């Protein structure tokens, strides 16, 4: 990472913290990661970490310093996911090819398979792209995720 | 070989991890161990000796006794590898025994609720277990079908997500014989949706908090004890939940039937009136209490038994409950106050009796003290209603005949005055309630239960009518509707006779024009001046005489009664004074003194009152031309059935009556029931729809161009090998075997887990960079 990006790197890092030791919680990690414009899986993150445990996910500490090392690491991969096949998989369950599914069959799915996000997540993700019937475009909401 | 389970979850799922035992599995030399009769076991198990032919010796392997039997007494037993399954459609050897035992373990065990093809048996525990809670509410949302254990909450999703799924409006009916469970399984349900669908403690919606107040008031007063039922579902109810476009809970109706108000003049031997009753008269304060006239409990003749305590129940605190309730929904301090009043003042109607004057033979009102004290709670005038109670300044129309009843007749007015007054309030509760709990509707039907007393009055005729009406509903789309589907499209199939239909037992008590039925006959036969309930039990005779489920009445002791051959059994009813309500006869005297009484409350009660009996519709009809609304939109939803099953008449848990709950099987058609489950395709599939989905698991099968569903649906089929036997091909759908489709579903969705969980990891870092940027600008504001 440049040295004009690393400094504002700190900054993003240092304001994810309540008080001031410097310290970036186990768990608050992934959000301070992404932030930082970075989409690691809900598995990276861990494997970088020990892969702690939420007892003391919630007690540990990482100074911005500690952090630097597994952001680069993280930062550098080598697949990611992108419409081609990310939406392939959301066209599956189009009623009946309706180039559209529901609310309630993504909302499902998006916590009912693999690395499920939580209610919110689901709702609050798409809250907006299901219109009166309800339907909610992918081969549009991947896109507003994706290159938003 | 898996996980360990606490003494809770020993309820919810079974202990498997066990040794190898090489013991129940060595035996298994011993094939020959079947099943055979039992006087207090019912079944038993029992190994052949000797087959000499149509006859087989053999000895029971519990008293080493040898009991030998026909070639057709015994019964195959199933492998010790099945011992109390989940779903008893995977049972290898189906027996009326076999499944005897199944239940006998489970419930035993703990656990109740079991599977048993496409509905589920659940007999009653009558215990409290550790079974339902804001946690099990989790551990079973999203979860599949076997994906978890058989549980009501179970049903519930299904039901919810299959409604969500193929946009098909559904229906959830317990059956059962009253006491089995039926309503517990309703709030079960509702409990879960309310929660599961929302938008032990929790913070729910707002409509779901009330949602949640909506029967524990229709049972205040509607509900009351039975020699059956503590606490005894006294009327049908049928609860609507209304979902959006996102499956979320918006709104919810019940239409209620059979409010059997005809116990709150007298209740039978060791039973109650409407607990709400009790309630009152026990959860009124000194000062409310002196605030609508409420006395004792020994000294109202509206209360026979005098007063009847109800076990782990104190109407104490079940009073302030039941008023919490009401706050809950919308029932203002005074709205909930106005309704008590009416309560205490038709207890109080009770105490009106008269003097049969030996002179004129009219009534006498000697001391007035008691319908004082009743006018005060109406808010009409005491001499006027004393007139017209007393002496009925009639309205021929066609002249204004003055007359006056005996003490009798001036009785029987004033019964069918309170006794009328109070399901005049009953439906009004209802549509205020039903006014705040209100594209989707999932139904709940918590009818009524098949009951068999002494004395089989009226209303328990069209009690167990409903019951018999919803069995033929069951056989009808069970077996007899499917098998059409079948027929239809195609496939090979061929019909079976399940030997269930109960038309005919409906007919006898249904059908108006040709034969007339029971009821048909009693209708216009009451409106005739030298009828009787008597004369009428003669008619039925005079037609029906000659109908298998009709029988002529074995003891004429002194009156007149008969029986049937429901599904249920027989029941022999008495026809006394059936025509006599069957016309709801009443002092509409008092009735428009009482449309303009000073009470709003009651004159809101009773405000349209251009109905009344002063010389329609026959309650018969009224109610089977309501009853038909049921069956007519039932029809249009998608039946789930929950097969409550009774345990004992003991009303003791832990036991389990063998027979009685083999039998409660039997009529029940389960056995049957999981015959079309595993012989048939109880699975269907258009095309279209099938391919659109199971493609990604078959990539490589259909050419690039667009062709016929069917065979662009056969290639794909014929390349996961799919074995010609669990499917059959029809016109346009397909009929799967059972799980033949969870696999092709469960294939499908672990050939896209990845990307889900590649998209998932993109969508929180689209959620993670969103929150962050708007917490942000709050500090910097
Ligand atoms: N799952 C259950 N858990 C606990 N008690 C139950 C259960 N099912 C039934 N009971 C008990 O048996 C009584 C009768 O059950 P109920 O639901 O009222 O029967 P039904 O509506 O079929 O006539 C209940 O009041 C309760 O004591
Ligand atoms: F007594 Be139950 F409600 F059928
Ligand atoms: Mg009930």
């Amino acid at each position: 990472f440049s040295e004009e990006q690393t400094a504002e790197f700190k900054e993003a890092f240092q304001l994810f913290d309540r008080t001031g030791d410097g310290k970036i919680l186990y768990s608050q990690c992934g959000d301070v990661m992404r932030a930082l414009g970075q989409n690691p899986t809900n598995a990276e993150v861990m494997k970088v970490l020990g892969n702690p445990k939420s007892d003391e996910m919630n007690l540990k500490t990482l100074k911005f310093e500690q952090f630097l090392p597994m952001m680069q690491t993280i930062a550098k991969n080598k697949d990611q996911g992108c419409f081609e096949d990310y939406v392939e998989g959301l066209r599956v369950f189009d009623k009946e090819g309706n180039g559209t599914v529901m609310g309630a069959e993504i909302r499902h799915v998006l916590v009912t398979l693999g690395e499920k996000m939580t209610e919110e997540e689901v709702e609050q993700l798409v809250a907006g792209h299901e219109d009166s019937n309800g339907c909610i475009n992918y081969e549009e909401l991947v896109r507003m995720v994706l290159s938003g | 070989a898996q996980k360990p389970l606490s003494d809770d979850e020993k309820f919810l799922f079974v202990d498997k991890n066990f040794v190898n035992n090489p013991l129940a599995q060595a035996d298994w030399s011993a094939k020959k161990l079947v099943w055979v009769p039992s006087e207090k076991h019912g079944f038993e198990a029992a190994s052949i000796k000797e087959e000499k032919g149509d006859e087989v010796t053999v000895e029971l392997q519990e008293n080493g006794k040898k009991v030998t039997l026909s070639k057709d007494d015994i019964q195959k037993m199933n492998p010790p590898k099945f011992s109390k399954v989940e779903d008893m459609a995977e049972l290898t050897c189906l027996n009326e025994a076999s499944v005897l035992h199944n239940l006998r373990e489970r419930y035993f065990s703990g656990l109740i609720y079991t599977y048993s093809g496409l509905f589920c048996v659940v007999i009653n525990p009558y215990k409290q277990l550790p079974i339902y809670s804001e946690k099990i509410i989790d551990m079973y949302k999203g979860k599949k079908r076997h994906e978890m254990p058989p549980h009501i909450y179970a049903i519930a999703d299904t039901a919810y997500r299959s409604m969500l799924q193929d946009r098909e409006d559904q229906s959830i009916l317990c059956t059962g014989e009253s006491g089995a469970g039926k309503t517990e399984n309703t709030k079960k349900v509702i409990q879960y949706l309310a929660v599961v669908a929302s938008s032990p403690s929790f913070s729910y919606g707002e409509l779901e908090k009330q949602l949640l107040q909506a029967n524990p008031i229709l049972e205040a007063f509607g509900n009351a004890k039975t020699v059956k039922n503590d606490n005894s579902s006294r009327f049908g109810k049928f609860i609507r939940i209304n979902f959006d476009v996102t499956g979320y809970i918006v709104g919810a109706n019940i239409e209620t039937y059979l409010l059997e108000k005809s116990r709150a003049i007298r209740q039978a031997k060791d039973e109650r009136t409407f607990h709400i009753f009790y309630y009152l008269i026990a959860g009124a304060s000194e000062q409310m209490r002196n605030d609508l006239l409420l006395e004792g409990f020994n000294n109202y003749t509206f209360l026979s038994n005098g007063h009847v305590p109800i076990p782990a129940q104190q109407d104490d605190e079940m009073f302030q409950e039941t008023l919490e309730a009401m706050t809950i929904m919308g029932f203002t301090e005074e709205e909930q106050t106005s309704i008590l009043r009416v309560v205490s003042s038709v207890l109080q109607l009770g105490n009106i009796v008269f003097k049969k004057e030996r002179n004129t033979d009219q009534a006498s009102m000697p001391d007035n003290t008691a319908a004082q004290k009743v006018c005060h709670l109406m808010g009409i005038n005491v001499t006027d209603f004393t007139r017209s109670i007393l002496t009925p300044r009639i309205k021929v129309g066609r002249d204004v005949v003055q007359k006056a009843q005996t003490k009798e007749q001036a009785d029987f007015a004033i019964e069918a005055l309170a006794k009328a007054k109070f399901e005049r309030l009953f439906r009004w509760i209802l549509t205020r309630v039903n006014k705040a709990l209100d594209a989707s509707f999932l139904g709940i039907l918590d009818i009524a239960g098949f009951e068999i007393f002494e004395i089989n009055s009226f209303e328990q005729l069209c009690i167990n009518y409903t019951n018999e009406k919803l069995q033929q509903l069951f056989n009808h789309t069970m077996f007899i509707l499917e098998q059409e589907e079948y027929q239809r499209e195609g496939i090979e199939w061929n019909f079976i006779d399940f030997g269930l239909d109960l038309q005919p037992c409906i007919e006898l008590i249904e059908r108006p024009t040709n034969p007339p039925g029971v009821l048909a006959l009693l209708d216009e036969e009451c409106w005739f001046p030298k009828a009787t309930d008597t004369s009428f039990v003669e008619k039925l005779i005079q037609e029906q005489g000659n109908h298998a489920k009709f029988q002529k009445s074995k003891q004429l002791k002194d009156k007149t009664e008969f029986c049937i051959l429901h599904y249920a059994g027989k029941v022999t009813y008495n026809a006394s004074a059936w025509l006599t309500k069957n016309m709801d006869p009443l002092n509409d005297n008092v009735t428009s003194l009482l449309n303009q009484s000073s009470d709003k409350f009651v004159a809101d009660l009773w405000k349209d009152v251009d109905r009344i009996v002063g010389l329609f519709r026959t309650v018969g009809q009224l109610y089977k031309e309501q009853l038909t609304k049921l069956m007519t939109t039932l029809r249009n939803t998608n039946p789930n059935f929950v097969r409550c099953i009774i345990p004992n008449h003991e009303k003791r848990a832990g036991k389990l009556d063998a027979h009685l709950v083999l039998e409660q099987l039997r009529c029940n058609g389960v056995l049957e029931g999981i015959r079309i489950c595993r012989q048939g395709f109880p699975n269907r599939i258009v095309f279209q729809e099938f391919r659109q989905r199971y493609e990604i698991l078959a990539a490589n099968a259909i050419p690039k161009g667009f062709m016929d569903g069917k065979q662009a649906c056969i290639l794909m089929i014929k390349a996961l090998e799919l074995d010609p036997n669990l499917y059959r091909i029809g016109q346009s759908k397909i009929f799967f075997r059972t799980g033949v489709l969870a696999h092709l579903e469960e294939e499908r969705d672990l050939k896209i887990t990845d990307v889900i969980i590649a998209f998932q990891a993109q969508c929180r870092g689209y959620l993670a960079r969103k929150a962050f940027a708007k917490r942000q600008q709050q500090l910097g504001s």
